């Protein structure tokens, strides 16, 4: 019954992002917006009509059968997924992406083990840019996946930087299964590929 | 002044029982319908039903048939959703939601007068676990620097917590004296049930043997508060 | 010439002044004597867009009868924003009479005279009255009771039928009688007896109409999904008692699709504890009279709500509500509107 487009927007400070809706259905429809963690709130609500306190860059209109929300001069108070709703009926949402006028840069290499020891393995990413990074596990020379999950803290305030947490767990029996334990960090601001040191029993 | 405040988090067996309550207050409880939604972060808002605090009668979606009763207190004007026979599809944050309003001082005013989806006022939502087990202590062992005191430049170290809930976390360094250059990762759920953040800090070289460093460590449902220490190992 | 336009009506009646009963009692003093011959002006080529859901004539009556209850059925116990009421409760004479609701001077009701009107949008043949048909201000739910009934085909009225928080009134156009009885000698035992095979023939062609606005999706009917007694059940008030009765067995989906076509009857309850549909709190009564209690009505009307959902199946579903006594004026005073003359 409900079709929103596009599924993301990576769009900077300044640009106007367009988020349309099309509707098997139609009638009256409202716009939402949902800041990370946060209850969603109503900007546009009958089509077109703005809500409370929402500031005039959100506007609504229509064409057809395809809903349109368009925001001008983008800020960081702007970034997060909107939806369309019909009645009862949600939109998938479109997770519009803000963005910081910082050029590139160059993550920080670290690798740490696991202490001495949790038994009774993190791979560090320092002030980076953009958000768009990539990390491997290069256990026993080879890929590692499904057991690592990563964390990443939103754009710094100072220098406007992102850091990034690799974290791969394992089990008992498998950590002195291997001799290796390596992290690759792959970047925008790189030259070439290259992974770090590790290795159990030495240090 | 229209309030919408829900009651707090809470984990939960496959199979049990969930109550959450929707405290109201600002607006007289019984001329607006009452929704509820749920939101599970990789989707979208998914509207559940709504109720009637005049008859208290209920609206339940055909996907929610059977799995959510919607009750209500014309005393204190609270609404109330319970959640029966939970599953891991169960472990989700619920919302109670209203519309404008349309009665605008009539004496005589029923919620199923207005329009009801203008969604305008939202709770602040009740996280649902639905996983094996409960527990809630903590636990986090130091993160280990370099092994050889860099010539001039700056080391990185901290500490690494696993298995807390709720959220959230504070993790402070040096009892708070130590603020520059730290990081605190946000929290990641591993498919256990539970929860698990990380934290480090960027200090110069010629500051590992010297300065001592301590993670403080607190979540206050399960009452603990961690006083860890970070060093270079044994090599 | 006229405009749309709101004034405090008044009522006029042909209330007995030698009975003790309610209804009648409470007329002799606030309404006054009926016309004899009232006048009725068809205009010509004239047409009108009414709207059933937002006539405040529906909310002056809503006041009215809030304020007859609160003045006569007074239970022995009120229970009310946390404060005891105990007063006298003694039994008493109760049986609904005709109100007209009338324009004072300067003003005049419009009447859509569309034999098909749906309640909302134009209307082709529209006359001029003093006053409305008399209408008896009957409190129930899931079931209209004693109404009028529509002059063609079964309408289905709603604000917005896609709209699931809007409910649903259904005005028949064949009556269906329903037979209540407390029998002579468990004080509190009752039964309503429905003809099934009436019955069973209205509430199809209700479906029919239904399919007609819902693209031919599949009808079905299931039973209230929860909320208090007074509208999971139909409750009404016969002879000044409180009844309560299970209508699950009034929408069986199974009968047309066999040996149905027989006599349904429906198990109630007297209750003296109630749910005071004017919202207040919760009202205590005395135990039921004794002898036969019985009441026979026409049902008129139903009153449904259709499930909510992101669903795309081929069924629409819908349950008997109510609760919202408003609807019930709603479904007398569709057809009226007042305007202002100059
Ligand atoms: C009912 O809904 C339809 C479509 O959803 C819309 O076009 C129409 O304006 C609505 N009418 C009313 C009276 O709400
Ligand atoms: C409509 O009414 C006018 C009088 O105002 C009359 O002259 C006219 O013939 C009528 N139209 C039709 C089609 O009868
Ligand atoms: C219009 O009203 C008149 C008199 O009240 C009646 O004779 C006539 O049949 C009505 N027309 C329709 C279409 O209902
Ligand atoms: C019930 O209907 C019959 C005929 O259909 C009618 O004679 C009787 O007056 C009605 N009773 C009411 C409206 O109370
Ligand atoms: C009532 O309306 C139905 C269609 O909704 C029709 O089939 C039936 O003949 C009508 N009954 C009458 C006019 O007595
Ligand atoms: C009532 O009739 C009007 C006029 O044709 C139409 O726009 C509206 O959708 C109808 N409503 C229902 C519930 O049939
Ligand atoms: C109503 O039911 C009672 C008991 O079954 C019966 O005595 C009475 O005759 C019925 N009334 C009518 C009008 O059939
Ligand atoms: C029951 O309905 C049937 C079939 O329509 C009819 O033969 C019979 O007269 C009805 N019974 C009563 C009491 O009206
Ligand atoms: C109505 O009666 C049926 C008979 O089985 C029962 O299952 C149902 O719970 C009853 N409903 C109410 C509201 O009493
Ligand atoms: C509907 O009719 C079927 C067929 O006789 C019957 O088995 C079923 O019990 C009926 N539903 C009720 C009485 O609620
Ligand atoms: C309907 O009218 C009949 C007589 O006309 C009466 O005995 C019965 O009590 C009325 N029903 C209600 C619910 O008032």
């Amino acid at each position: 019954v409900l079709t929103q487009s596009p599924g993301t927007l990576s769009l900077s400070p300044g640009e106007t992002a367009i988020i349309s809706c099309r509707t098997s259905q139609y009638g009256s429809l409202a716009w939402y917006q949902q800041r990370p963690g946060q209850a969603p709130r109503l900007v546009i609500y009958s089509g077109s009509t703005r809500a409370a306190g929402i500031p005039d860059r959100f506007s609504g209109s229509r064409w057809g059968p395809d809903y349109t929300l368009t925001i001008s001069n983008l800020e960081s108070g702007d970034f997060g997924v909107y939806y369309c709703q019909q009645y009862e009926f949600f939109g998938q949402g479109t997770k519009v992406q803000v963005d910081i006028k910082r050029t590139v840069a160059a993550p920080s290499v670290f690798i740490f083990p696991p202490s001495d020891e949790q038994l009774k393995v993190v791979c560090l990413l320092n002030n980076f840019y953009p958000r768009e990074a990539k990390v491997q596990w290069k256990v026993d020379n080879a890929l590692q996946s499904g057991n690592s999950q990563e964390s990443v803290t939103e754009q710094d305030s100072k220098d406007s930087t992102y850091s990034l947490s690799s974290t791969l767990t394992l089990s008992k029996a498998d950590y002195e299964k291997h001799k290796v334990y390596a992290c690759e960090v792959t970047h925008q601001g790189l030259s070439s590929p290259v992974t770090k040191s590790f290795n159990r029993g030495e240090c | 002044q229209v309030r919408l405040v829900q009651s707090g988090p809470q984990i939960k067996t496959p199979g049990a029982s969930v109550t959450i309550s929707c405290g109201t207050s600002g607006y007289d409880f019984m001329e607006s319908l009452i929704n509820w939604v749920r939101q599970d972060i990789g989707k979208g808002p998914e509207w559940m039903g709504w109720i009637n605090p005049r008859g208290g009668g209920v609206n339940y979606g055909r996907r929610f048939q059977g799995k959510v009763t919607m009750t209500r207190d014309v005393s204190s004007g609270t609404a109330y959703l319970t959640l029966r026979g939970l599953t891991s599809d169960d472990t989700a944050k619920y919302y109670c939601v209203r519309g404008k309003s349309c009665c605008g001082g009539r004496r005589y005013c029923n919620g199923a007068d207005c329009f009801n989806w203008d969604f305008e006022h939202w709770g602040q939502g009740t996280l649902v676990i639905v996983s094996s087990a409960s527990t809630k202590g903590p636990s986090v062992f130091p993160l280990a620097p370099s092994s050889k005191s860099t010539s001039g430049g700056t080391a990185a170290l901290g500490c690494l917590v696993k298995d807390y809930f709720p959220e959230p976390v504070t993790v402070s360094w040096n009892s708070g004296a130590l603020t520059s250059g730290v990081h605190t990762f946000p929290a990641v759920l591993q498919s256990s049930g539970l929860y698990s953040l990380s934290s480090v800090v960027t200090v110069p070289s010629s500051s590992l043997g010297t300065q001592t460093y301590i993670c403080n460590v607190n979540h206050k449902p399960s009452n603990t508060k961690v006083d860890k220490k970070v060093e270079p190992k044994s090599c | 010439v006229w405009k749309d336009a709101d004034t405090t009506l008044f009522c006029a009646s042909d209330a007995k002044a030698h009975e003790t009963e309610v209804h009648n009692v409470w007329a002799t003093h606030a309404c006054v004597p009926t016309d004899p011959n009232p006048q009725e002006i068809h205009l010509e080529n004239v047409t009108e867009n009414f709207n059933m859901w937002k006539n405040n004539m529906v909310e002056q009556m809503q006041e009215d009868v809030i304020s007859l209850w609160d003045q006569s059925l007074q239970p022995c116990v009120k229970l009310t924003g946390g404060s005891v009421i105990k007063q006298a409760c003694p039994k008493i004479s109760f049986d609904p009479i005709p109100i007209h609701y009338c324009t004072p001077a300067g003003y005049v009701i419009l009447k859509c005279n569309d034999k098909n009107f749906n309640g909302t949008g134009p209307c082709k043949n529209v006359s001029s009255v003093q006053c409305t048909h008399g209408i008896k201000p009957v409190v129930s739910t899931q079931l209209l009771l004693n109404g009028s009934l529509a002059e063609e085909e079964i309408i289905i009225r709603s604000e917005n039928l896609t709209n699931n928080a809007k409910t649903i009134i259904v005005h028949l156009n064949k009556s269906v009688e329903i037979n209540c009885t407390r029998p002579s000698n468990d004080i509190r035992k009752a039964y309503c007896e429905i003809n099934g095979t009436k019955w069973n023939k209205v509430l199809k062609q209700v479906t029919e109409k239904l399919k007609e606005h819902f693209n031919n999706k599949t009808i079905i009917f299931q039973p209230p999904s929860g909320g208090d007694l007074e509208i999971t059940m139909h409750h009404f008030n016969c002879r000044g008692e409180f009844f309560y009765c299970n209508t699950t067995q009034l929408f069986n989906n199974t009968c047309i699709g066999k040996g149905c076509n027989g006599t349904i009857t429906l198990p109630c309850k007297i209750k003296q504890i109630i749910n005071m549909w004017q919202g207040t709190g919760q009202a205590m009564y005395a135990p039921p009279i004794d002898g036969k209690i019985n009441c026979v009505s026409n049902i008129t009307g139903i009153l449904l709500t259709r499930d909510g959902g992101a669903n795309n199946t081929s069924n629409e579903t819908f349950r008997p509500g109510g609760g919202n006594i408003k609807d019930n004026w709603r479904s007398e005073l569709y057809k009226y509107k007042v305007v202002q003359i100059e």
